[PDB]
């Protein structure tokens, strides 16, 4: 039993995740694929030189 | 100096290319979300984010 509990207690240290870090993670990863959004939407519209041409 | 030349326009397209450029700089620290994404942004620097994030 004892050798089982400590056994049981390496694999969950070594395979099993923390939620509170991939929490941490994944809230990181959001913002920063909103902010590249919000880049990408302002890049398309940033090459608009029609007021050289017509008037 | 009439006609076949024309000076103002030729500072005015440098200084346009000039803000574009450093525009598309600025876009591309917001998209990447690092502010040295190359060497010719800060070379002492570089070096020294690389050994930290070795020690980490």
């Amino acid at each position: 039993g004892t050798s089982a509990e400590n056994l049981t207690a390496a694999e969950s240290r070594i395979r099993d995740t923390d939620m509170a870090a991939e929490m941490m993670a994944f809230t990181k990863n959001n913002i920063l694929t909103q902010a590249a959004q919000s880049m990408l939407a302002q890049a398309n519209q940033q090459p608009q030189g029609v007021l050289q041409l017509l008037q | 100096m009439r006609i076949q030349h024309n000076i103002a326009a030729l500072n005015t397209h440098r200084n346009l290319a000039a803000n574009n450029a450093a525009a598309s700089k600025n876009l591309e620290k917001l998209s990447s979300g690092f502010k040295i994404n190359r060497a010719g942004d800060d070379a002492a620097g570089l070096a020294i984010s690389e050994k930290m994030r070795g020690q980490i």
